[PDB]
């Protein structure tokens, strides 16, 4: 599948980058392909909770 | 009785401002273009 | 050694009287007050563009322009065929209620209303006409005219 | 018949436009062809009462 | 700890003495006053062209 | 009782500022470029 | 967006935000740039416009939170002015708007 | 049918865009083709109530 | 009782500075290079 | 008891200077050589 990584996060929004180079921006209730619905955007600590249980974080080599 | 004259003096201040605003009429302005 | 903990927490409350949770609540109070201040009573007018025919007979009624306070309305003058008709001069009554911007050669007048419910008239003279064109200007209606095309009965310098 | 619509209204007068493009102005007591006599001019809410029972209002597409 | 809630609600009432409901009602009072000021007594004259 | 008269004076100061800001309408600006 | 100069259509809407820059670029029906002759802005206390006097791009910044107005733009070859409305404080902000004009 | 989306909303009015590219503006009491009568324009949260029961909101990809 | 009135005056001074800082919006700057 | 209020006023003087120094950010300097 496609893995998404956090590029920048403020309260409210989050800018994401995928393994294909595609760039997205998401809000509190939003759709991510392959992940589902955004459940919680937590601006501190760089964590995004998703309805499928997966957690989107910063990249390990870019943090 | 005492509150009647206090209300009357407030209305006289507002009525004087309303009357002199109705007196003012400005002159027309003619603009020539070339 | 116990005194140093007591002095530090009392100094922090004096330095920052508002918590980070209370700063967030105050910012929501401030923007809600700005939203109620900028809201308009009733419904706002519908922005429209119109087109009228102006008859210079001595039986007809002068046309009506609908305006709004702080908004811009553009008036463009055309002849019977549809070509533009340039403006020679204009004469405005009650300049304290309306403001007109005009470059001195074109055929477009841009009128902005200054007051809420005060209305007047305007005199417009075209280049080839001898009969002046009379308009009335009423603001504060249910519709606002963004642009009015005016068909004048004669034939202009362009045809 | 002809349908009349309110174009502008102040206290006292009202400017009307018809389906034929004819433009009228009316007062409190006045004659409208095909409608009768003006009964009441209501500057607020854009309603004109007529002796035949019909009500002249603003146009639906221009209001 | 309960003092901080009491001081916060009293400070808000001094900072904003008018509610968002009361700002909306005051704007309707203001524009109704200008409508009565600009209204003409009787009926306005009919605009005509003559010869 | 006297807390009503104190609250009324604070609302009159805020309402005078609100009405004065609604009066202000700025003139349009025409910019010509060449 | 496509802009229609018919007398029945509605003027287009631009979404702005306070402190942010929105750029508007004017194109014709084929897609070529259309230079601007002049513009007329109502309520200059709510919006700020930067423009070099020859190009076809306007850069507008909103100054207030929820105050909205209109704007008139005259192009080089057109006689009909273009009317826009400018509303800030929405759920979307326009970084760049492409406008097709009919002529 | 045709799906309408909210483009901008203030108290009172709302500007809409359709799937055909058509643009409309509506008031509190107004007609929408394929939807009926506008029942409530709620400027906060981007919701418009309609007499047929459908709800017109902001677009998911543009919000 | 009197500690509430002391705490209220401290928050009113800090809230005035916060609101006044949020009012300020600086005009954009256009830089042309050649 | 009174030694707490003396210590608290000394800490407020030092914390004001620390916060004021952290606000200062100096603008970058571009040096062109030819």
């Amino acid at each position: 599948r496609i893995i998404y990584y956090i590029q920048a996060v403020i309260p409210g929004r989050a800018w994401l980058i995928g393994s294909n180079g595609s760039t997205l921006t998401v809000r509190e209730g939003s759709k991510i392909p392959g992940y589902g619905m955004v459940k919680l955007i937590d601006s501190l600590q760089g964590r995004i909770l998703t309805s499928s249980g997966q957690v989107i974080k910063f990249s390990q080599e870019d943090s | 009785q005492q509150e009647i004259q206090q209300r009357t003096s407030d209305m006289l201040t507002a009525a004087t401002q309303l009357v002199q605003d109705w007196k003012q009429v400005e002159t027309q302005v003619y603009t020539e273009g070339t | 050694e116990v005194i140093d903990k007591k002095a530090f927490k009392d100094m922090t409350r004096n330095l920052y009287p508002l918590n980070p949770e209370q700063v967030v609540k105050l910012k929501q109070i401030y923007e809600t007050s700005e939203y109620a201040k900028a809201a308009t009573p009733g419904t706002p007018p519908k922005p429209t563009a119109t087109s009228q025919f102006v008859n210079l007979s001595p039986g007809s009624t002068p046309p009506v322009i609908r305006l709004s306070q702080g908004f811009v309305s553009s008036l463009v003058f055309l002849d019977s065929t549809g070509a533009p008709w340039p403006i020679a001069a204009y004469d405005l009554g009650d300049p304290s209620s309306f403001n007109i911007q005009w470059d001195k050669t074109s055929n477009t007048l841009m009128i902005q209303a200054t007051k809420l419910y005060n209305y007047g008239n305007l005199a417009v003279r075209l280049r080839g006409l001898n009969t002046p064109v009379m308009l009335t200007l009423i603001p504060g209606q249910k519709a606002v005219d963004y642009r009015v095309d005016l068909r004048v009965q004669g034939y202009g310098p362009n045809a």
